[PDB]
């Protein structure tokens, strides 16, 4: 059948070792902030209200 | 030191360049990524660890 | 070889995110502790000290000559010409309030620490080369051409003065 | 030309590490030793990170040791990851003893013994390092433990007061200890260098036990990965049981500081030694106590010349692995023995369980391995 | 040779593995410490650093940390006097000696309140055990007139006059102060003091396991595609008489 | 030294391989090893757990016994 | 069926000093190297004890360095020989690298670029254990070297503020130089075997330059003898040096507890650093200097590369001999100069001796060489 | 807390003064060097130090 666009996707940056580095470099810049932020922004939602950042406010700007 | 020097050998460093100049590239990119360099960080419009 | 080396690759990027963690855990370690980490940026003192007098506030474990100079050793600093230093600076650029000023006990060469209250221009001298300075602690005399470093501080409330 | 065989040094990796002949079947029992090996460096760096704060002496030290828990930046990790990760260590440790006493890798003889050398070098570091937190079980513990040599009738009471460096624990005895605590490790490395320097050298064990010299294989491209897994999922192991059970593994009460004065309860030893304190329960006389107890660990060189059943392993023979159980079993009991405050039917029960914990190896196993051997023409 | 009472295990909060502590019964149980918890015993070891982040802005953990002021040393001359109180400074200094609350609390000194959840075994449920531990004694037991008879104090009868009573401190936050809420949050608070990273430290525990989980298969998933050339093989024999 | 280029005799065995990319990682790899798990486990089950309930139960043995011997006392005691 | 040859255990050494040929012509110069090593392994066991007195925060510090001093037992013995213990290593140390230099052993490769990492290994390793005592010497000269790192327009400041574990010169600081000192040696003893490796099959050297292929003598009736001798000479000389004049070579005047604010009249180290400090004093700005203070040791990597003689040993080219002692003239005078606070006279010779340096190894002696390959006709 | 005993031959010889500012008092802002190394303290020596002293 026709290739998949992971197959063409090979024959782009996987075959070649250093575009392949690049890949996991870019691959590791996207991967920080997105899970970074989504642990963040998910175990803020979970035990929620036992965190001070939303009870800031009894004490924030008066 | 002057063997360097060489009609296959200015063909052969041609050659060579796209591989090692995309490591410096890879190892730049790679290694803000590993610093956390700042300047380049105000680039990016997604990853802004930043508030 | 797509497919498997898309699970390679994967693998290789979690791992070195994993990476970046733990080694930024292991330099971030060394790097500061939370009690100098208090230490840090913290002399709450303004007028500890009877104005012309200098006092000596710790900071950076080194010793900070904080001073309320007297109005008239602002005069002191007008009164010598500006071309006359070796590195012109009238002394109000220097510091915030003008009374006040502070320096490292640093010099460039050996960092010795002149004397406070001894001094012929009426400021400080520097025993370890002869360099003699007035309320400012001004640059002067040589081999050190530039001044003593004065650090910027910030009375962030009005007593509670803040060096850093 | 070649670039392996090129640099003697790449040589002597390349007879090793890189592609040094390995036997195909092996199983995660034999990742263990190579666990060993992970967890050793990751230990000296724990605890160079540690070294840039804690301090030696008997007033500033504890003081210090609060500086890292509250002030480093996430040292508390690596308070609990040199602490739990040590742990750890012993975890595979014990493994790995089970394993060569299991598929017979005691066979390798020199390589055995400096096994041997190597454990009671890593029981001292432990010991002491154990002795260096600063706290109550710290202060009675290292003193009780010391005690014990003072059962020589004439040199080891004075070997005491040599070790003290004073008449008690102070600056003197505490620095003393930081310092061989330190020493030790480095001398570690080095035993395991020349140990695996013994290893190759004769060829690796096998989950079979029988040669599996026609069936050797390269390292590279199959162990090494198979090793790295090994130390990712214990890097689970340990991650899971340090961010998630921070304080369980270890003996509250040196969380107090150390009083000469005030004495604590129950002063348990930390539970590696747990077995080995047990012995001390054991029998009426301490110097007899102390006997036993560096004899339960240098029992196991018996076990090559104790060794002679045909196997050169213990997977195939179910009826001597039964002994082996019993006595694997009769481990955990000198260890939860050892757990409890002392009481008499503790005492019997650690009685008959160190007498028949040296006679399954003095007297079962040699003689059924016998009878095992008449049974099948060996 | 008596048995020490054996604590019940209890369900707090934080004990969900996670589970993390709030700041807000640390903060009330704070309230706890500011006042009736001067009794001393001790919390040295930790500073109002840490309370910065917790529950405090910076002036006002330095707002906080001027309520009371520890001595300033000698300096040129001029020794000894009280500086205002940043929250670099300490807690209260309990004694000049702790022989002094000895004096004060025949012999027996109150222990630092920042180990004794991690020291004792049973631990911060312990601690607020024996806080609503004081049963009387039964006929027939003796008693020293300073002690007050519980039974979770392993000697069973503890020195200390019960310091938690009905109402013992209205709350800052104006919310009622039961025995039983108040020791709650003596308790939390002092978690709070025993380990002031956890709350901080299960965020990247949480954190770790997902990075684990994803891992844990992938590598797995290369070891199977490197040694599959070795489990698939086939072998043959063939004499070649 | 002991490396592959000179080791034991060995003759017409013969092996057949595949390159790892032309195949799967996961051939069958639930349903063939649940019976293989569960044959060793039934194999071996009768060698491992003796040792540890006969452990176990020495344990609640001397556990709940002396703890008779403890809680139990001031009856045991008299008046 | 040697015990020797055969079993495995010792072979490495029959390998090494028990049966490796060496060249029949040897001066006491290669008898050095080993002299070195032996005085390394005295370096180990005195730091050793030190530590199992010494302990430090900023508070511990010179007190307890005074408690090795008078309160330890043989406290003075042991502190007077490792301070003078030091310069004394370099004695055979600057000397082992200038007869390296001279006969041209460093026509064998990684011996030499190892050896040059050896090299700034121990450097730091003396500066960082100079802080130990917390003499007022190492207060302000620690935070003069490491003022030094700020050289780099960027990171490098920040780096002295990491290595200073926070803001200033402290307790954590000291604590740092402490276990990094009191490790890093280790490495230096691991280096230094591997040092030893790159030395085994490549052969030593001779006197004459010529390889003595056809002449090699076994090593342990011999040279172990003439090692002995020298261990007694070295040891002579140390003895004599510190026993009847500690404070001689050693110069710590400064036992003054360290302060913030005091300041002694000479903010420099003892000689084996000074005459690389005073480098600094030459060119102005630290830059420049700092460049100079790397890569002037550093430079000794492009020795084998711009090496132009068709003959090992220097002993047969005369004028490039003459530039040599003349460059061992430039860098005593730079020692004299290390001895001299800056002025003006001195910084002409500052940057005179500077010059000299550079001309003196990185242009002068190839064309010497060049000079009789004209007169050899080579 | 604080008394007074003879104390025992084991004890170091006396502070001059509680506290070093008040050596920087009786002297004003200059306290007075330790003793016990101060020649060991100064580059010279003996008849340096004696030297100091001498005139
Ligand atoms: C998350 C995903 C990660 C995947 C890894 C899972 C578990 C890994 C593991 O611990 O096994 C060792 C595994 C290597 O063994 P293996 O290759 O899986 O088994 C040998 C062959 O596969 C041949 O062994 P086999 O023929 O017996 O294979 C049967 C079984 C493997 O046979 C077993 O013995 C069971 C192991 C899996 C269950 C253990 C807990 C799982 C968690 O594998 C399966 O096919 C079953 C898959 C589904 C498991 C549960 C099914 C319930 C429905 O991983 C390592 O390389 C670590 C080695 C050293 C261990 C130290 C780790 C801690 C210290
Ligand atoms: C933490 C403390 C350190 C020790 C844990 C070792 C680290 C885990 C590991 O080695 O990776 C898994 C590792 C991967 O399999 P493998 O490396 O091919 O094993 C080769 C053994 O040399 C060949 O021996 P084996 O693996 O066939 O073990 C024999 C075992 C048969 O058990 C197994 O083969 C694996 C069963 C474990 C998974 C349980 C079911 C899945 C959940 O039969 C028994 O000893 C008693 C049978 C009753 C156990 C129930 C098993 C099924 C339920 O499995 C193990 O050998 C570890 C022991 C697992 C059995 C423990 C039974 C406890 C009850
Ligand atoms: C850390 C810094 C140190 C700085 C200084 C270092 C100094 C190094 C000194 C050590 C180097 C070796 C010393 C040189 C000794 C010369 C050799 C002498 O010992 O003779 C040897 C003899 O050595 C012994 O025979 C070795 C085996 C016997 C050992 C028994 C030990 C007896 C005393 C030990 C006392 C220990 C008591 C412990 C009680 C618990 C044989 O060698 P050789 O030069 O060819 O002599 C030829 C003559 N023959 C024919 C007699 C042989
Ligand atoms: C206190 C808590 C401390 C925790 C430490 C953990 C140590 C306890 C280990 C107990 C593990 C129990 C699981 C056993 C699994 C099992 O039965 O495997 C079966 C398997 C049979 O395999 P085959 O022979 O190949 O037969 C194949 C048939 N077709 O048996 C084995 O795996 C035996 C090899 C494993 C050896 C490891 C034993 C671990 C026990 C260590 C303690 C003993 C060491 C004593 C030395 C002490 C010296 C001071
Ligand atoms: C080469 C291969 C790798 C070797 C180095 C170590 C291997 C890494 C294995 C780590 C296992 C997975 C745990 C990862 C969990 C994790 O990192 O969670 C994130 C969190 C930090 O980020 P957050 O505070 O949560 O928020 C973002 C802040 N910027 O990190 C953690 O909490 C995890 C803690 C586990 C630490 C394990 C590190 C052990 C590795 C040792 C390497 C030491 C080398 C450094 C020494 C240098 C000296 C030359
Ligand atoms: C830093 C230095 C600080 C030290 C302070 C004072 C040190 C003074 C050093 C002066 C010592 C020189 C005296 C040497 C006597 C001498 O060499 O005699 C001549 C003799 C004749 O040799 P042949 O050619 O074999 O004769 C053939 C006949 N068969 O020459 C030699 O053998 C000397 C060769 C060995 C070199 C040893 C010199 C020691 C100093 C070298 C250090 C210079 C390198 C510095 C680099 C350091 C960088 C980290
Ligand atoms: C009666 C004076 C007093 C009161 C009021 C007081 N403390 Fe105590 N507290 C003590 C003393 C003294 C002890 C231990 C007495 C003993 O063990 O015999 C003690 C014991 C304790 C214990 C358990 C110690 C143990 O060994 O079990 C806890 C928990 C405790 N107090 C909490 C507090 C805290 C926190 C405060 C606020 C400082 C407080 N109580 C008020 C002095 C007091
Ligand atoms: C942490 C220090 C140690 C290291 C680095 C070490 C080397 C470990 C490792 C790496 C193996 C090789 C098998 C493998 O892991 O793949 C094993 C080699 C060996 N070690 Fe040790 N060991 C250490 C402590 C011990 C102890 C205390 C003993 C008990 C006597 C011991 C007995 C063996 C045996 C028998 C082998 C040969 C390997 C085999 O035949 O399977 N080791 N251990
Ligand atoms: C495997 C061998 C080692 C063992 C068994 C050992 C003991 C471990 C363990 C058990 C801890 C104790 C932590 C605690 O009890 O709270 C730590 C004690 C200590 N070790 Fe080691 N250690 C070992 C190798 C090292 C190395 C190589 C270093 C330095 C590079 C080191 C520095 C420390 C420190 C500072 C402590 C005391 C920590 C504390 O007070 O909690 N250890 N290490
Ligand atoms: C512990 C430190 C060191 C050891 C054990 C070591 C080995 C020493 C000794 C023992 C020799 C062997 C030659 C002989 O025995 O005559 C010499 C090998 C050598 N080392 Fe190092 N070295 C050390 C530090 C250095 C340094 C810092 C340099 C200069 C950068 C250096 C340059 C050489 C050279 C050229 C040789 C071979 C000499 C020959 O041809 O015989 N070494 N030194
Ligand atoms: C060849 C390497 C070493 C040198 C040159 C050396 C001398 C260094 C440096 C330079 C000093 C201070 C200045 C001096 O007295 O010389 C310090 C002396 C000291 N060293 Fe070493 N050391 C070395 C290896 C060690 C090791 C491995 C330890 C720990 C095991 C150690 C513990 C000390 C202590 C406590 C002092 C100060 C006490 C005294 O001698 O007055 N040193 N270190
Ligand atoms: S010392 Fe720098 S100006 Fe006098």
């Amino acid at each position: 059948a026709a290739p998949t666009l992971t197959a063409r996707l090979y024959s782009l940056l996987f075959r070649r070792t250093s575009t392949f580095a690049l890949t996991i470099a870019v691959g590791a810049l996207f991967f920080e902030r997105a899970f970074d932020q989504g642990a963040d922004a998910i175990y803020e939602h979970i035990n929620q209200g036992k965190l001070w950042k939303h009870i800031k406010h009894k004490y924030e700007n008066k | 030191l002057s063997r360097f020097l060489g009609p296959r050998y200015r063909e052969l460093a041609r050659n060579w360049i796209p591989t090692a100049s995309m490591w410096g590239a890879v190892g730049a990119v790679g290694l803000v990524w590993a610093t956390d360099w700042r300047l380049i960080l105000d680039w990016v419009p997604y990853i802004n660890g930043k508030f | 070889k797509g497919f498997s080396y898309l699970i390679t690759a994967t693998t290789t990027v979690g791992v070195a995110y994993a990476a970046k963690n733990a080694v930024s855990q292991f330099v971030s370690s060394m790097s500061a502790s939370a009690d100098v980490l208090a230490m840090s940026k913290i002399e709450i003192k303004l007028s500890d000290i009877p104005e012309g007098k200098n006092m000596a506030f710790k900071w950076r474990g080194k010793p900070l000559f904080v001073r309320h100079r007297t109005k008239k050793e602002i005069d002191q600093e007008a009164a010598v010409e500006v071309s006359q230093l070796r590195d012109p600076q009238h002394d109000l650029e220097r510091v915030k309030k003008p009374e006040w000023v502070i320096l490292i006990g640093v010099c460039t060469h050996l960092g010795c620490v002149p004397i406070a209250n001894a001094g012929d221009f009426g400021g400080y001298y520097c025993p370890c080369h002869g360099s003699h300075y007035d309320a400012s602690g001004r640059i002067r005399k040589g081999p050190a051409p530039l001044n003593l470093e004065v650090p910027t501080y910030e009375f962030t409330s009005d007593d509670l003065v803040i060096v850093g | 030309t070649n670039i392996r065989k090129s640099h003697p040094l790449m040589k002597i990796i390349n007879n090793a590490f890189i592609d040094l002949p390995a036997p195909s079947n092996i199983s995660s029992w034999w990742n263990f030793g190579s666990l060993l090996g992970i967890c050793l460096i990751l230990q000296i760096l724990t605890g160079l990170f540690l070294a840039m704060h804690y301090t030696s002496d008997t007033t500033t030290a504890f003081s210090s040791v609060t500086h890292i828990c509250r002030d480093v930046n996430y040292g508390w990790v690596i308070r609990y990851l040199h602490a739990n990760g040590a742990s750890m260590f012993f975890i595979c440790l014990f493994i790995h003893v089970g394993r060569g006493l299991y598929y017979g890798s005691y066979m390798f003889l020199e390589t055995w013994n400096i096994g041997v050398v190597l454990l009671f070098t890593v029981m001292a570091t432990a010991f002491m390092g154990y002795v260096l937190p600063w706290g109550q079980m710290s202060f009675w513990g290292a003193t009780v433990i010391t005690n014990l040599l003072s059962a020589i009738p004439y040199i080891g009471t004075d070997l005491v007061e040599w070790i003290w460096g004073g008449f008690s624990v102070d600056k003197a005895t505490l620095t003393r200890f930081f310092a061989f605590h330190f020493i030790l490790p480095f001398i570690i490395t080095a035993l395991a260098a020349v140990h695996l320097l013994f290893l190759h050298e004769t060829g690796s064990n096998n989950p079979t036990g029988i040669s599996s010299d026609m069936d050797k294989i390269p390292f590279h491209p199959y162990y090494t990965i198979k090793d790295i897994l090994g130390a990712l999922f214990m890097m689970l192991i340990l991650l899971i049981l340090v961010l998630f059970s921070p304080d369980l593994l270890g003996d509250p009460d040196n969380y107090t500081p150390a009083n000469p004065l005030n004495t604590p309860p129950h002063i348990k030893p930390e539970w590696y030694f747990l077995f080995a304190y047990a012995i001390l329960r054991s029998i009426p006389n301490k110097l007899g106590g102390v006997l036993a107890l560096v004899a339960s660990i240098l029992i196991l060189i018996l076990m090559p010349m104790l060794h002679t059943s045909k196997q050169r392993s213990m997977m195939f023979r179910p009826l001597s692995q039964c002994l082996f159980w019993m006595l694997v079993a009769d481990l955990i009991t000198l260890t939860w023995i050892g757990g409890q405050p002392v009481e008499h039917p503790f005492i019997i029960i650690g009685q008959l369980a160190s007498i028949l914990y040296f006679l399954i190896i003095l007297v079962l196993m040699p003689i059924t391995s016998i009878i095992e051997n008449n049974l099948l023409k060996w | 040779t008596d048995l020490e009472l054996h604590a019940p295990s209890y369900p707090w909060s934080h004990r969900g593995l996670l589970s993390s502590l709030d700041h807000t019964s640390i903060r009330r149980g704070f309230q706890v410490y500011k006042q009736v918890c001067s009794s001393c015993h001790s919390m040295d070891y930790v500073a109002y650093r840490h309370l910065v982040g917790v529950c405090y802005t910076e002036e006002e953990a330095k707002a906080l940390a001027e309520e009371v002021e520890v001595q300033d040393g000698p300096n040129e001359d001029g020794e000894m006097f009280m500086r205002p109180g940043k929250l670099s400074d300490y807690f209260p200094k309990p004694y000049p000696n702790p022989e002094a609350a000895r004096a004060a609390n025949n012999g027996a000194l109150p222990p630092d309140l920042s180990y004794i959840v991690r020291a004792r075994h049973g631990g911060e449920d312990y601690v607020f055990s024996l806080l609503t531990g004081y049963c009387e004694p039964p006929t027939g037991v003796s008693l020293r007139e300073g002690l007050y008879f519980n039974p979770y104090f392993p000697g069973q009868a503890i020195a200390m006059a019960p310091p938690i009573y009905n109402e013992v401190l209205e709350f800052d936050d104006g919310t009622p102060a039961t025995m039983s809420q108040v020791a709650k949050d003596v308790c939390t608070f002092l978690r709070w003091a025993s380990e002031p990273e956890h709350d901080h430290r299960k965020r990247m525990g949480l954190k770790m396991l997902m990075m684990m989980g994803l891992l844990l298969p992938l590598v797995y998933a290369m070891k199977r595609h490197k040694w599959s050339v070795l489990k698939s093989r086939k072998l043959a024999y063939r004499p070649p008489k | 030294g002991r490396e592959f280029g000179h080791l034991t005799r060995m003759r017409h065995v013969i092996t057949y391989s595949l390159s790892p990319f032309e195949q799967r990682a996961f051939p069958h790899y639930f349903t063939k090893g649940i019976p293989n798990v569960l044959r060793r486990t039934r194999a071996c089950i009768l060698r491992v757990a003796p040792p540890f309930v006969v452990f176990y139960l020495v344990y609640t043995w001397g556990t709940q016994e002396f703890e008779k011997s403890k809680r139990k006392n001031p009856a045991a005691y008299e008046n």
